[PDB]
């Protein structure tokens, strides 16, 4: 992250626990936070190398 | 805004310059090409503006590339000018290298290739002209009529209209023309070419220009008097 | 707007640069060329005049580019300068190469190509200058042309560019007769120039003039600029002065 | 979102002072009477219950620099913001009744 | 001579009889009754004072009262009483109040208001079943949407589709979009509403959203109908004033219009027509497709289309033997249908100029050159040449 | 947006949207289908006419790059003249240098090298093409060493090997059909009728040889672009087969 | 400005004195005039001279309408332009709006432009009419056409455009003649001199 | 000129006769209003009209005072307020005692404010803020309370409970629809998991997007699936807002859902009413700002919400307050967007399902030719294709009939740029 | 400023004090004769609540 203010930082972490809940987990992990960030942005999380 | 360079595309993949170039054709007057069984007639709308203007010294809308290839055009007159001399030299350079009379395939492919080269480049516009390149060869008896478009794409068509209100002239030509039977005689090839042009001229039998190209390096440009017999012949049947 | 450069077109496929360059010609004075059977007369108008201005050292809108073809000038004069020289050099290049003088149609064609070429490629500006080419070649005898700032040419028996183009054109063609005497050609020029021009008293110093004849000094294309004292006389025959 | 609000309430509660909140984005009105009137109620309270920390939110709407914003009652809020600063000198200095303020531009 | 006499044979006797018939009958109505109905009337007049203050009924509370909002500044809880029923009223209908103590004493209005009066028209349409030629195709698209559900609803049911609601006529001025709508309306024999969209807006505030309601309210009472709200551009995205005195009015008025068009239900029985210069003088989304079908772009007559317009005019003026039909077309270049009508008015003035009673050759030729000169561009062929 | 006005300017995703966009140019052009088999790759196409006056027998959209390397294309043909030109040169310069057939894979790379060119300069490949290429190729051929191969050369990305690939307009519905109908058991005659079968499904036109064109790469028959009668015969067999069913 | 005197007589007087003749001989009726050209040419005064001879109403409407509010608003006095024109027909209306507003709002759109757009456009509706024509001779005045708005400019719902010239030598002489009688007549006659010396740019 | 001249005057007289005929006709109309069952209403009608008992003005409370502690006597008191329950019961140096409370200050619809007493039917538990109250013609005093605002009966129309919409009437099984399920259904079934993780369960959602996507269809879809009763408010259909009228619009429906269990409060189209304020603008409104201030506090208060979910659809997120965009009001954000090929296949299949057409059509075949589009445009292709089909006099619209319908919408797009392409031969 | 759309200058009332009249005080004015009658509390809104 870069240029995420207090409010935003909380938005990614809370968001990352929702994501984890859907998957089947009941605790957060490192990877899930990364997934929280990809909601703020319009980036695709997983896409094949042929433009990225 | 993606119509600012030929190095920027729209999300649909167009370079609007080419699209706006096609609208530029429409500014220039119509040109019509129609092949027969043993000829091609390449006929065009000519402009008579004033008594002061001449015809001798006032550009034709047909320019002859060589003695066995002819070329008509529609677009801005300045843009086609550089293209025609350029076309003529290319046509000569064929014979210089190979030592043979110019192929019509070779000619449409290089000439639109000049257009293509410009379109590929992002720092310069290409021309805003669409042409007909019609011809024969001394070896091949098959009559050929080719097209260029401002994208630098060349296509071949049996009969085509391009230029001013081309679309309307097109629909009439479809019906009369058959790929199974094009016009058998030359005079009949001319009658159809005239019937199509009547539409764009409104009235003006000095404003209809006819040229005929046949194999074995026969190009003729018809006298005013000859163009006039068709117009009168078409009004008696009409 | 899409007037940022030559490369870029509007939705409709017109280019504004061409349009501005036409308008440039009509913000400098009327220029009239008349072809007649017995000669082609050129006449032009001075857009400048101050009381201490001199204009007797040179004509600022008439240059001979060759000893048989000469041009009258309409547009910005700095732009004009560059091209006048390019044409005259090209003329003599023809003379060097072929040992005979340049045909009119080639000469015009060369400059419209150069002018279009500035539109077709690069960053370079188009150069809005309209030349009226009056020449003689064995192809079509006397020939009067003009060049567009749109970068193409059209043949003529009369044309007017510069200020009041509409006004000059109808007036010239109304008093046109297919034949035309070279004296009447002169008389006509002066009459249409007075009406167009907002200086009430058309004096010889507001006039540039040349008459071009092969009917005078036969076997030889001879272009002759009138001097002030000759221009002064003809004004009294037309009754201006 | 940089936690001005957070610190300010934390600062008040430590010092043994009350956290008077002045909701600057709610106090927006083109009402000239009701706009002027309500501000002074909030101040009066703060004085009485002193020590206090007043925390005043966005100043981008109750006292703009520019008047190319249409305001007529937030114009009157702007004049009352000066009167508050003068009244903190009602005990000498401004130590007892302190004011913190927040703006985002 | 003989057939204009036949129009006179039909119209004079039947019409003249109709005036006379009304006039005696007004006396004759009175005479059948002499008690009962007379009595009830008599006591209605004792009860209802003079004058009566107008009201507008907001809502009915079911207990023999209601609430009205009146041009008197405070509202009233009025009662429903005396020669009125609870179900003779509907909300939002205009009621008559008693001057002394406000009470609904009945209705004799039922959505009678001045904005209703402008909107309803008893006028004759200018065109009937495309009197003036050209735009043959565009009318066979209005007709599919508007006229066709009214005339035969059955055909849409076999098809299993919902029937269209409304049309939008737009694009060029001088093409007679506002006159095709009048043609279509006469063909069906529908109820036509010439209201103009610009006649709801005034400096004074808060009046406007009432007016928007009233259009949809009246249109439904007299349904089937065709509603034409002409010139809905002015009430578009744009603003009244950049100072004051209108910051609200356009914003409320437009929004309120979209709402009661959709809220009817998706009907194919009350059509709307929006006449607008463009969609660039309105908001970028209207209300916004699947719901507003179909959109008709008017563009300039082509050589076929402008021939047709012209032939109509030229025949109603003296001579056509002088200059061929074709020779008029040829000389003209493509323009709107107003420019074609303009050449013919000027031609007629030129026959007056000479003091002829024939439109001569000279008149046609000048009249053609004049219009072309207005309305001019030459840089289409100047770029080119 | 703002990341489609620079060709060295990336999006906040790390991508180039000038390039992204050129993918939609590829999709714009008409459908092309290639299907590799263990007997050869059959390359079929779609064309479109608006007038019957169009000579459909003298237009290219399957092109010969060698006598054993062929290609189909989809997207802008302005770009394609150039793309196909480069790729002809490579096959010829290989036999110049070597006297031996170019590799299918190797050809695929060289093409993509010309594709890389978007501006000017850059080491180890001096760039001369000024805009994004708006053309893709299905590249089918045969070298012995890897047999018959089908690749899709992607100017945006780089090359991906396929065992069957559809590009163009009708790509999304074809790809799914091609999953359920690419086998390791395909025969060359069956492949031919397969291509037509998939084309028709996504073609909102009439199936005829005037807007279709089969071709094969068979290493024992050379690169053969088919005749109108030949393709006509395959249209006829297709219809009797699906009539019974 | 003789050219102009002859035209405005043919165009305005003849349809009003006899409507029958214009319909018999031609077709339709003209909706008005758009007067344009240099300012100073006396368009207004000429038009006042027309209004007096025809035995027509006047009014004259000065500028944009919003200004009168003494009863109602000026937006609705445009609606009432119909009611008034008709009852008191025969009318000539010399509707003014010079359009020093400019070409800015010929394009526009936006701003407070919609009100004056409305006043101009809805005026247009009453003339051509939806049935009945109130008056056929509502009359526009303006300095140029490029500053004129396109609904109003577009012919065939407003008819006739007549352009005043910057005055000739001939025109100057005739204008000079009529006032110099009122003045003093120069001895030796030097009324000839003035027109030679310069030709004004307006009348 | 005798053939037309004579006949011209004859034409004219008939028209004038017809104008005169219409003014004779309209001066007499249909008799009267007299109806036999309301002639019996006349017996009661004379007495009430002449009596002093109607009209009652409509007023409404706008300010509450407590009628002791008010500061009514001002003799030996101070300030504008007293002890807030006494002011004249602790002292008789005022020289007065009074035991009147809950006096209340009304506003008329003429915008004139008055303090009034209380009737014989009124007690402080029959009156409240915002409640209509009837007062006299002359000297004012509350007689009978009327229910709060003009909101009742008008709101109930907008509310539909238990929709007849599922995820069959929505095409596409979109990304947003998969995140939508998680908000309503998942914490309703099992609030256990959310508690243990230590996230506070999603219950706020804002559906937003371009028009014509069908953000509403989905929202209805899940309302039925979760099997919850549905409460709808539309804040651009319901435009009552004047002086906190729309805060009463909000309060009722929220308050009603709160009394029930298993509910959905759907606040729709809040671009206006409970949306952006126009103090900053030239509108000067802060009437929609009361609606806003109420909406926030209702949410915040409800929390923990006991598995009753508050939903939001608004077209733009630019018309929302940043207090809503703090968590605990809105938690999830879904932009609706153009459907994929098969998603556009599905919206075509539902439109086509209602039609009675030839079955040999294939939905995928049509949507290929179609570009990326809104659902509302694909509604237009079927309705347009229906019209072409009857016109040609088929009772079916063939695959070919829908290809003509697609093409005309596209041709318009071409008209606004430039026509003719290279795809006439490629 | 009356709620009867006037602005009026009234002689001061003897029982009401000049201390309990200052700008923006809400006040009773007697309906029979405009003299300053009594003092009312201050009015409040939903915006005021949040401030406490
Ligand atoms: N199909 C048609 N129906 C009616 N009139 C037509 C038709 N086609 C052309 N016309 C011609 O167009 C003329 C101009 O019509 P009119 O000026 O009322 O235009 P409009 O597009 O409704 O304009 P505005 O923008 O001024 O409201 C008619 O008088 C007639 O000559
Ligand atoms: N043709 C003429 N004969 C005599 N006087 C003339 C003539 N034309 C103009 N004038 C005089 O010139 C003066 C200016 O003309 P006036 O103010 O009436 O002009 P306009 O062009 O109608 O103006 P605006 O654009 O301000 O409406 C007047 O004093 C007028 O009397
Ligand atoms: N998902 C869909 N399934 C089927 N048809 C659809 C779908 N989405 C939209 N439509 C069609 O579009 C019509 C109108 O759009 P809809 O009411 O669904 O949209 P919205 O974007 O929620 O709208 P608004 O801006 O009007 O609130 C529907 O009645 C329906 O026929
Ligand atoms: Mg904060
Ligand atoms: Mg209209
Ligand atoms: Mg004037
Ligand atoms: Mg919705």
């Amino acid at each position: 992250t870069d240029e995420f203010n207090g409010a935003q930082l909380k938005a990614v972490t809370v968001e990352a626990g929702m994501i984890a809940l859907r998957n089947g987990q009941s605790s957060v992990k490192h990877e899930d936070f990364v997934e929280g960030i990809s909601e703020v942005q319009a980036r695709k999380s997983k896409s094949v190398s042929f433009y990225a | 805004g993606y119509d600012r360079a030929l190095s920027i595309f729209s999300p649909d993949g167009h370079i609007f310059q080419v699209e706006y170039a096609l609208e530029a054709v429409k500014r220039g007057t119509c040109a019509v090409g129609v092949k027969g069984k043993n000829c091609v007639v390449l006929g065009c709308e000519r402009r008579s503006t004033l008594k002061l203007q001449d015809t001798r010294i006032t550009p034709s809308k047909v320019s002859k590339i060589d003695s066995h290839v002819v070329l008509s055009f529609s677009g801005l007159n300045a843009d086609s000018r550089i293209l025609i001399e350029k076309a003529r030299v290319e046509a000569q350079s064929h014979r210089l290298t190979l030592e043979d009379p110019v192929t019509v395939e070779y000619l449409t492919r290089y000439v639109a290739g000049v257009q293509q080269r410009y379109t590929q480049s992002g720092g310069v516009r290409p021309f805003g002209v669409s042409t007909l390149i019609a011809g024969f060869d001394p070896r091949d008896d098959e009559p050929k009529l080719y097209q260029t478009e401002p994208s630098g794409i060349y296509s071949s068509w049996s009969a085509q209209t391009i230029g001013r209100n081309s679309k309307t002239v097109r629909e009439f030509l479809e019906k009369n023309y058959d790929r199974k039977e094009p016009p058998a005689t030359v005079e009949e090839c001319v009658k159809l070419t005239v019937r199509s042009l009547l539409e764009v001229v409104q009235t003006g039998a000095k404003n209809i220009e006819i040229t005929v190209v046949k194999p074995d390096s026969d190009i003729v440009a018809l006298s005013s008097e000859e163009i006039n017999q068709y117009v009168t012949q078409i009004e008696q049947e009409k | 707007r899409y007037d940022s450069r030559t490369t870029i077109f509007s939705p409709e496929g017109r280019l504004y640069q061409v349009e501005y360059a036409l308008e440039s010609i009509s913000h400098a004075g009327t220029a009239i060329g008349i072809m007649a059977s017995d000669g082609i007369v050129l006449a032009a108008e001075r857009k400048v005049t101050s009381t201490l201005l001199e204009q007797d050292t040179s004509t600022e809108k008439l240059y001979k580019l060759n000893d048989k073809i000469a041009v009258a000038v309409a547009g910005l004069t700095a732009d004009a300068e560059i091209l006048i020289n390019t044409a005259r050099i090209h003329a003599q290049n023809y003379l060097k190469t072929y040992n005979e003088d340049i045909p009119v149609e080639i000469l015009v064609r060369r400059l419209s190509d150069i002018k279009q070429g500035y539109t077709q490629h690069g960053g370079l500006r188009p150069f809005g200058v309209s030349f009226i080419y009056a020449g003689y070649d064995d192809r079509y005898g006397y020939q009067l042309y003009t060049s567009n700032p749109s970068g193409n040419y059209t043949g003529w028996k009369a044309i007017s560019v510069g200020a009041n183009t509409s006004a000059a054109q109808t007036l010239l063609q109304m008093d046109y007769k297919d034949d035309m005497k070279v004296d009447d050609a002169i008389e006509l020029a002066l009459k249409t120039l007075s009406k167009t021009t907002d200086s009430s008293a058309l004096t010889y110093d507001r006039l540039e003039f040349a008459t071009i004849r092969k009917g005078a000094n036969d076997g030889e294309v001879y272009q002759k600029i009138f001097k002030p004292q000759e221009i002064k006389d003809i004004l009294v025959k037309t009754g201006i002065t | 979102g940089t936690g001005k609000t957070l610190l300010a309430r934390a600062c008040a509660a430590q010092t043994n002072a009350t956290f008077l909140k002045l909701a600057a984005p709610q106090l927006v009105q083109m009402y000239i009477g009701e706009g002027a009137k309500l501000v002074r109620d909030a101040f009066a309270l703060a004085k009485e219950k002193a020590p206090t920390i007043i925390f005043i939110d966005e100043l981008d709407a109750i006292g703009t620099k520019r008047f190319d914003s249409e305001k007529s009652g937030d114009r009157e809020v702007q004049r009352t913001m000066l009167e508050l600063l003068n009244q903190l000198d009602g005990f000498s200095s401004d130590d007892r009744v302190k004011v913190l303020a927040a703006t985002n531009r | 001579t003989r057939c204009k006499l036949k129009l006179l044979r039909m119209e004079r006797i039947k019409d003249h009889l109709l005036l006379e018939e009304e006039f005696v009958s007004n006396s004759e109505i009175l005479k059948p009754f002499e008690k009962k109905q007379e009595e009830e009337k008599k006591q209605l007049e004792e009860i209802r004072g003079n004058p009566l203050s107008i009201g507008t009924l907001e809502e009915i509370i079911d207990d023999d009262h209601a609430i009205v909002t009146s041009p008197t500044m405070p509202d009233y809880y009025v009662s429903i009483l005396s020669f009125v029923d609870k179900e003779l009223l509907e909300p939002g209908c205009s009621v008559l109040l008693h001057h002394k103590t406000m009470s609904i004493v009945g209705v004799l209005q039922d959505d009678a208001d001045p904005m209703v009066s402008v909107m309803k028209m008893d006028k004759s349409p200018t065109e009937s079943y495309s009197d003036i030629g050209g735009l043959e195709s565009q009318i066979q698209e209005i007709k599919e949407s508007v006229e066709l559900p009214l005339t035969h609803p059955e055909l849409y049911e076999e098809m299993g589709i919902k029937p269209p609601k409304g049309v939008i006529l737009y694009g060029a001025p001088g093409t007679g979009k506002t006159l095709l709508a009048k043609a279509v309306a006469n063909q069906t024999s529908a109820t036509f509403l010439r209201i103009v969209g610009s006649e709801l807006i005034q400096k004074y505030l808060g009046d406007g959203p009432r007016l928007c309601r009233q259009i949809f309210k009246v249109a439904g009472e007299n349904a089937p109908s065709i509603v034409f709200i002409d010139e809905i551009d002015a009430i578009g995205t744009k603003r009244y004033d950049s100072n004051s005195g209108g910051e609200r009015e356009i914003q409320r008025t437009m929004l309120e219009l979209l709402n009661q068009l959709d809220g009817f239900d998706d009907r194919g029985d009350v059509k709307v027509i929006m006449a607008t210069n463009k969609i660039e003088t309105l908001d970028p989304a209207l209300i916004r497709p699947g719901r507003i079908d179909r959109k008709i772009l008017f563009e300039n007559p082509d050589l076929s289309t402008k021939k047709k317009i012209l032939g109509i005019h030229t025949s109603k003026m003296n001579l056509s033997e002088d200059v061929n039909l074709e020779t008029l077309v040829t000389t003209k270049d493509d323009l709107s249908g107003a420019d074609i009508q303009a050449m013919c008015t000027e031609a007629g003035l030129l026959a007056l100029r000479e003091r002829r009673m024939q439109v001569t050759a000279e008149d046609f030729k000048q009249a053609k050159e004049r219009v072309m000169k207005n309305k001019v561009e030459e840089n289409l062929e100047g770029l080119y040449l | 947006s703002e990341y489609d006005r620079g060709v060295s300017t990336f999006s906040p995703e790390g991508r180039l949207f000038q390039v992204e966009y050129s993918l939609e140019a590829i999709k714009l052009g008409s459908t092309a289908i290639g299907i590799a088999t263990k007997e050869g790759v059959v390359l079929g196409v779609e064309k479109r006419a608006t007038s019957p006056l169009l000579e459909s027998d003298s237009i290219e959209k399957i092109v010969e790059i060698d006598r054993h390397i062929g290609c189909a294309m989809s997207g802008l043909t302005a770009d394609a003249r150039s793309m196909i030109e480069h790729a002809r040169t490579a096959a010829v310069t290989h036999n110049l240098y070597y006297d031996e057939d170019i590799n299918v894979e190797s050809l695929t790379q060289s093409v993509c090298d010309l594709a890389l060119r978007f501006g000017e300069g850059a080491s180890g490949e001096e760039r001369l093409m000024s805009r994004p290429f708006g053309v893709a190729l299905l590249i089918a051929g045969h070298d012995a060493d890897d047999g018959y191969q089908l690749f899709h050369a992607e100017p945006s990305g780089t090359f991906y090997r396929y065992n069957a690939k559809a590009i163009g307009s009708g790509s999304e519905g074809a790809q799914a059909e091609l999953l359920n109908e690419w086998h390791s058991s395909l025969t060359l005659k069956e492949a031919e009728l397969l291509v037509l079968k998939i084309l028709k499904q996504v073609m909102e036109e009439k199936l005829d040889e005037n807007n279709a064109q089969l071709s094969c790469i068979t290493k024992q028959d050379g690169f053969k672009i088919y005749d109108n009668e030949k393709t006509a015969e395959l249209i006829k067999e297709l219809k009797e087969k699906e009539a019974a069913e | 400005l003789t050219k102009q005197i002859k035209e405005i007589k043919e165009v305005i007087e003849l349809p009003v004195k006899h409507p029958e003749l214009f319909e018999s001989l031609g077709i339709a009726q003209p909706k008005g005039v758009i007067l344009y050209g240099p300012p100073g040419t006396g368009k207004t005064l000429l038009a006042r001279a027309v209004a007096h001879h025809t035995d027509c109403k006047f009014i004259r409407v000065s500028g944009a309408e919003l200004v009168q509010k003494y009863i109602g608003e000026g937006s609705r006095m445009v609606r009432e332009l119909f009611v008034m024109a008709r009852e008191h027909a025969p009318s000539i209306i010399f509707m003014d709006e010079i359009d020093s507003i400019g070409s800015t709002r010929v394009e526009g759109s936006g701003g407070g432009d919609s009100e004056v757009q409305r006043t101009m456009l809805e005026l247009l509706n009453q003339l051509d009419g939806f049935e009945t024509s109130k008056n056929i001779k509502i009359i526009m005045a303006t300095n140029r056409l490029d500053i004129l708005d396109p609904a109003l400019l577009r012919p065939g719902r407003i008819d006739r455009k007549i352009e005043f010239p910057p005055p000739s030598v001939a025109a100057r002489a005739e204008i000079l003649r009529i006032h110099s009688r009122k003045m003093n007549l120069t001895r030796g006659i030097n009324l000839r001199k003035v027109a030679e010396k310069m030709n004004g740019c307006s009348g | 000129a005798a053939p037309y001249a004579a006949k011209l005057k004859q034409t004219e007289n008939d028209l004038k006769d017809i104008e005169a005929r219409i003014k004779e006709k309209a001066g007499v109309k249909e008799s009267d209003t007299g109806l036999a069952p309301s002639h019996l209403w006349d017996i009661m009608g004379d007495r009430q009209r002449l009596g002093e008992e109607h009209p009652l003005q409509v007023a409404r409370c706008t300010k509450i005072i407590k009628g002791n502690g008010e500061s009514d006597e001002t003799t030996t008191d101070n300030n504008n307020s007293g002890n807030s329950n006494s002011n004249s019961n602790q002292q008789s140096t005022d020289a007065d005692e009074d035991d009147e409370d809950a006096k209340y200050v009304i506003n008329l619809k003429q915008i004139a404010k008055f303090v009034v007493g209380l009737g014989e039917r009124v007690s402080p538990t029959d009156i409240e803020e915002g409640m209509r109250v009837g007062v006299d013609r002359s000297k004012y005093n509350i007689e009978l309370p009327l229910p709060p605002r003009i909101d009742p009966s008008v709101t109930m129309m907008t509310v539909e409970e238990k929709p007849d919409v599922t995820y069959s009437d929505v095409g596409g099984c979109k990304d947003q629809i998969e995140k939508l399920r998680e908000v309503v259904e998942l914490p309703l079934l099992s609030p256990e998991r959310f508690a243990t993780l230590g996230i506070d369960p999603p219950k706020g959602i804002l559906l937003y997007g371009p028009p014509g996507t069908g953000k509403t269809l989905c929202a209805r879809a899940v309302a039925n699936r979760t099997d919850a009763t549905f409460i709808r408010v539309i804040g651009s259909e319901l435009v009552q807002k004047y002086v906190g009228e729309g805060a009463r619009m909000v309060r009722e429906l929220f308050e009603m859902a709160r009394t029930k269990k298993a509910c959905i409060i759907f606040f729709d189209e809040i671009d206006a009413v409970g949306g952006a304020r126009f103090d900053d603008g030239a509108g000067g409104d802060n009437e929609v700002q009361r609606t806003m201030l109420e909406l926030i506090t209702q949410l915040d208060g409800f929390d923990p919400r006991g598995n009753i979910k508050v939903m939001f659809a608004t077209n733009r997120p630019n018309t929302l307050d940043p207090a809503l965009l703090r968590p605990g009001r809105i938690d999830r954000k879904v932009e609706f967007s153009l459907p994929d090929l098969e998603g556009r296949a599905n919206i075509f299949r539902i439109h086509s399902k209602s039609m009675s057409v030839e079955r040999g059509i294939r939905w995928e075949l049509i949507s290929r030719l179609c570009p990326n589009s809104t659902g509302a445009e694909l509604r237009s292709v079927c309705t347009e294709a229906g019209m072409f089909a009857i016109r040609a006099r088929r009772k079916v619209a063939t695959e070919k009939d829908f290809l003509k319908a697609v093409d005309k919408v596209i041709s318009g797009y071409k008209k606004f740029s430039s026509t003719s392409r290279y795809m006439q031969y490629n | 400023k009356t709620s009867s759309r006037q602005t009026v200058f009234l002689p001061m009332v003897g029982l009401v004090d000049p201390d309990k009249l200052k700008p923006n005080d809400l006040v009773g004015v007697n309906k029979d004769s405009y003299l300053i009658l009594d003092t009312l509390p201050s009015e409040f809104d939903s915006r005021v609540k949040a401030m406490e």
